[PDB]
């Protein structure tokens, strides 16, 4: 892969991870939040 | 900097990591580029969490849930800072005692992790090599080829420790739960430090976990020059591990530790040479690691049996 390709792959992989974490945070219910983040 | 947005991005050859600011703190996520059975699945992560839960290691273990086969989400932590931010700091800033104490706490944490009986972790695989190399056998062979092309005279002490020296230790010793990727970039610093990652965990040599942690001290000493600070961190790590375990490391344990550490340095420099087509830069890194390693192993408490090999 060229440098332009490698940068495109890295940008896409990073944004996909951010989107997945954002989606999980937005949609997790209080019961799921209770299991992952206990107090 | 706003809630719901990424505050840190840590790309890597084998894993991408992001820290999202959220309402309740800071949420780490990780992705790997291939779905591979080498990475712990949901059941293995649950089995390991269940085994850690009744122990003194529980407080530190921030074990993720899986969104999908490639993607992990961690329990929230209170800061986006990482121990690596201190270890690789350039230029120097003020020593924060509570951050430095993280090394003693990590050594104690690891001693506790390494005491979990194997019968409580039936889902964990034996780690015959790091999870990331087992997931990508072509990368492993390429790194091995680049490592073979390293100048054998650049770091003769590191070569001895990784090769002939490592083989002198007995092969029969207790294998333990290992975290598998305990770099300083996977540690949230104290007070109340937390350990991230976990999908590379399994059953292997406990000395490999300590070696992986010490590698960051060697690399930073070589690259940034704070040799004395890195040596003190190494000494604190050993102090915490030995105090928690109640027994000092044996000569055999030190031989295995030094072998994993020296091999890890060679893997690191070989990766730079092969990932970035930089044989000459990797050579420079290796020669500096050769100069930094003796003091770090000495501070950790390694005997002349190990440090005699240079
Ligand atoms: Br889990
Ligand atoms: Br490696
Ligand atoms: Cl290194
Ligand atoms: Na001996």
């Amino acid at each position: 892969m060229s440098e332009a390709m490698a940068s495109a792959v890295d940008e896409a992989a990073f944004a996909d991870l951010v989107s997945k974490i954002q989606a999980a945070e937005a949609s997790m219910t209080d019961e799921q939040r209770a299991v992952i983040d206990p107090a | 900097v706003r809630t719901g947005q990424p505050v840190r991005s840590l790309p890597g050859p084998f894993v991408n990591r992001v820290c999202l600011r959220v309402d309740s703190g800071y949420r780490w996520g990780e992705s790997v580029p291939v779905a591979a059975p080498a990475y712990l699945d949901a059941a293995a992560l649950r089995n390991l969490a269940e085994a850690i839960a009744p122990t003194q290691a529980a407080q530190y273990a921030c074990i993720p849930a899986l969104i999908d086969d490639r993607t992990a989400i961690h329990p929230v932590v209170t800061t986006p800072r990482l121990l690596s931010d201190t270890v690789f700091e350039s230029p120097a800033s003020a020593v924060v005692p509570q951050v430095e104490q993280t090394f003693s706490e990590l050594g104690g944490f690891l001693a506790r992790l390494h005491s979990i009986p194997l019968e409580r972790v039936a889902a964990l695989p034996t780690r015959t090599r790091p999870a990331w190399l087992q997931a990508a056998p072509q990368a492993a062979d390429g790194i091995r080829a680049a490592r073979d092309r390293l100048d054998k005279d650049a770091a003769p002490g590191i070569q001895r420790l990784a090769g002939a020296g490592a083989a002198e230790a007995p092969e029969v010793f207790p294998r333990t739960v290992v975290h598998g990727r305990l770099s300083t970039a996977s540690c949230v610093p104290g007070p109340a430090p937390r350990v991230l990652g976990w999908r590379e965990a399994g059953i292997a040599d406990p000395m490999a976990d300590l070696a992986f942690l010490l590698r960051d001290l060697v690399q930073s000493a070589a690259a940034m020059g704070a040799q004395q600070l890195q040596e003190q961190r190494a000494r604190l790590t050993a102090e915490g591990y030995e105090a928690a375990r109640g027994t000092q490391l044996s000569d055999d344990e030190h031989t295995r530790l030094a072998g994993h550490l020296a091999s890890g340095i060679l893997q690191h420099v070989a990766l730079r040479a092969w990932s970035a087509s930089d044989p000459e830069g990797a050579d420079a890194l290796l020669r500096r690691a050769e100069r930094s390693l003796p003091g770090i192993l000495g501070a950790f408490g390694a005997p002349r049996e190990v440090t005699g090999r240079l």
